[PDB]
């Protein structure tokens, strides 16, 4: 996250950062103790952990509580081959279950309908240790920002590549915050009355934070269907 | 009195009106507000802010 701030402990409880090769490659959000929602380009096969409860990547807390996933499920339309960043969303499954507390708690999902309208409000905020500058290191303290909703036509002027109508766009005008590298497969969710409910997937953007450009986003509300059903206890 | 107004003023979900909430809440005594129902329901922060 570029032009963000440092989460509080506990300020995003559903958060979960990945590691594989590299620690900290992209993020996810907790669905329920066994399952965590990521963007389909950050896994594929590939051995990932997961570790909930972080704040500090660098210090021991101990609200830390590490993972390895057993089951990677893209959702059946995601092809690499076809379009790295269409239909981007996956499920990991957990080999142990999460101990729900303060620090691991899970991100509402709301049916369809409610998620879109949620979205609609325009306003919602994305966290993650991705890149803390525009080809700069990711973050030691967990990043989070508020971004406002850009509309459909606006977000297709930014750009020569294809937004498709299940994405959205999110950002500032003049640049200068935005999700990066490092932060994909993480939230973007909306708050409603105090509840936080997942409204997007972290998922790509030109560079970072750059004036013309947005952060480009998963609508969950296309998927609600297919993460309750693969996620089911 | 309709879900197309307000909500229905359901803090959640609207049904036409017939008010409810997302998993680990239940609906509150005013039918339209929503309390936790477990220790650690989905999308609220716990720790001290
Ligand atoms: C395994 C794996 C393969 C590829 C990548 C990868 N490569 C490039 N850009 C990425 N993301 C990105 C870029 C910009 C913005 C934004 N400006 N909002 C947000 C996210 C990205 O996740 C990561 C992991
Ligand atoms: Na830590």
């Amino acid at each position: 996250v570029v032009g963000g701030e440092d989460a509080k402990p506990g300020q995003f409880p559903w958060q979960v950062v990945l590691n594989g090769k590299v620690d900290a490659f992209c993020g996810g959000s907790i669905v329920n103790e066994k399952w965590i929602v990521t963007a389909a380009h950050c896994v594929e096969g590939v051995k990932i952990t997961v570790v909930a409860g972080e704040h500090n990547i660098e210090e021991t807390e101990h609200t830390e509580q590490k993972r390895n996933v057993i089951r990677i499920i893209p959702h059946h339309n995601y092809n690499a081959a076809i379009n790295k960043y269409n239909h981007d969303i996956a499920l990991l499954e957990l080999d142990e279950p999460l101990v729900l507390n303060s620090y691991v708690t899970p991100i509402c999902i709301a049916d369809k309908e409610y998620t879109n309208i949620f979205l609609k409000f325009g306003s919602g905020y994305v966290s993650g240790w991705g890149r803390v500058f525009h080809k700069g290191r990711s973050a030691l303290v967990l990043q989070y920002l508020r971004v406002p909703l850009v509309d459909r036509a606006t977000c297709l002027r930014s750009t020569k590549f294809t937004i498709y109508n299940n994405m959205f766009c999110a950002g500032f005008h003049e640049g200068g915050r935005d999700s990066c590298q490092g932060d994909s497969g993480g939230p973007h969710v909306t708050e409603v009355e105090g509840t936080s409910f997942l409204t997007g997937i972290i998922s790509w953007g030109e560079e970072c934070a750059m004036k013309g450009k947005y952060g480009i986003y998963t609508k969950v509300s296309r998927y609600v269907n297919w993460i309750k059903e693969k996620t089911k206890l | 009195v309709t879900c197309n107004i307000k909500n229905g003023r359901c803090e959640q979900f609207c049904k036409n009106v017939v008010c409810s909430c997302t998993e680990g809440y239940r609906l509150a005594e005013n039918q339209k507000s929503c309390e936790p129902a477990v220790p650690f329901p989905c999308g609220r922060v716990s720790v001290s802010q």
